[PDB]
């Protein structure tokens, strides 16, 4: 499985639930050979209130059975550690993959935290962050912000991903705006 | 394996593969270049051989698809997951599928088919994802500028050789 990860904002908009939780158990094949599931302890839920969850409705995060086919692989030492899992809902189940935005909450910049808690929604319905795969990138509609990180330094967690957000500014115009915090 | 089908390594050195269909994105002849150059990357570091076929079932069935495409893992449209592959074994195993919704390019102006095929083939041979960001087997597509200077991470070499040995 190979993939281009999403910018946190796109992670927030396109996901069905943006939960905060701790990984309670090691992967086990549930009622299907196709997916492996992790028992999780959900603390805070930033998105997906059309699925409740409160503190214990979502107790399992699914992902494919094998890495080659996009299964997510979690390996942390402290189980009480908290993560930001942005995932989709196949049926009524939270799914995650190799690309799914999963990072420990404490590693998240103050800006990113603020975006997840309040600002990303603002850019969902209209703006759309587009990841540049080369140097001339690609001019897109005014509502697309050119995610030009990686190309410099070669990383999944650059500046635009740690301090910037793609918010609207004029009809048909979306802009990279800073979310200081 | 224990629950899902598949074997740790191919019990033969001479593998066969087939490029089932083509992506409009790129000229048929260019796909052949990317895939073949991709396979060579692993032949150089092992005693493995790859013979291209055009009919019948090869070990590695390479193909382009969009959304639903047969297996239990539909592709996510443009972006995110660019491709997936299966581990050594019978049938669908070893096969590699590619997301057509992506912009496939033979150059540094799109999603480099070579780079991705090289990665996926590693799975068809029995490799897993690497944590070493410099390793090809790292899942996150890191697109490098000048293609000419592409190099395998020592880690991948130690990885693939610990399975198939180095070239004789
Ligand atoms: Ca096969
Ligand atoms: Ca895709
Ligand atoms: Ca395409
Ligand atoms: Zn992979
Ligand atoms: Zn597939």
């Amino acid at each position: 499985c190979t993939c281009v990860p999403p910018h946190p904002q796109t992670a927030f908009c396109n996901s069905d639930l943006v939960i905060r939780a701790k990984f309670v158990g090691t992967p086990e094949v549930a009622q299907t050979t196709l997916y492996q599931r992790y028992e999780i302890k959900m603390t805070k839920m930033y998105k997906g209130f059309q699925a409740l969850g409160d503190a214990a409705d979502i107790r399992f995060v699914y992902t494919p059975a094998m890495e080659s086919v996009c299964g997510y692989f979690h390996r942390s030492h402290a189980r009480s550690e908290e993560f930001l899992i942005a995932g989709k809902l196949q049926d009524g189940l939270l799914h995650i993959t190799t690309c799914s935005f999963v990072a420990p909450w404490n590693s998240l910049s103050l800006a990113q935290r603020r975006g997840f808690t309040k600002t990303y929604t603002v850019g969902c319905e209209e703006c759309t962050v587009f990841p540049c795969l080369s140097i001339p990138c690609k001019l897109q509609s005014g509502t697309h912000c050119l995610w030009t990180d990686q190309l410099l330094q070669g990383s999944e967690k650059g500046f635009q991903s740690r301090h910037l957000a793609c918010l609207p500014r004029e009809p048909g115009l979306c802009t990279w705006q800073s979310l200081r915090s | 394996f224990r629950t899902f089908p598949g074997i740790p390594k191919w019990r033969k050195t001479h593998l066969t593969y087939r490029i089932v269909n083509y992506t409009p994105d790129l000229p048929k002849d260019a796909v052949d270049s990317a895939v073949e150059k991709a396979l060579k990357v692993w032949e150089e570091v092992t005693p493995l051989t790859f013979s291209r076929l055009y009919e019948g079932e090869a070990d590695i069935m390479i193909s382009f698809a969009v959304r639903e495409h047969g297996d239990f893992y539909p592709f996510d449209g443009p972006g995110n997951v660019l491709a997936h592959a299966y581990a050594p074994g019978p049938g669908i195993n070893g096969d590699a599928h590619f997301d057509d919704d992506e912009q496939w390019t033979k150059d540094t102006t799109g999603t480099n088919l070579f780079l991705v095929a090289a990665h996926e083939i590693g799975h068809s041979l029995g490799l897993f994802h690497s944590a070493n960001t410099e390793a090809l087997m790292y899942p996150l597509y890191h697109s490098l500028t000048d293609l000419t200077r592409f190099r395998l991470s020592q880690d991948d070499i130690n990885g693939i050789q610990s399975l198939y040995g180095p070239p004789p």
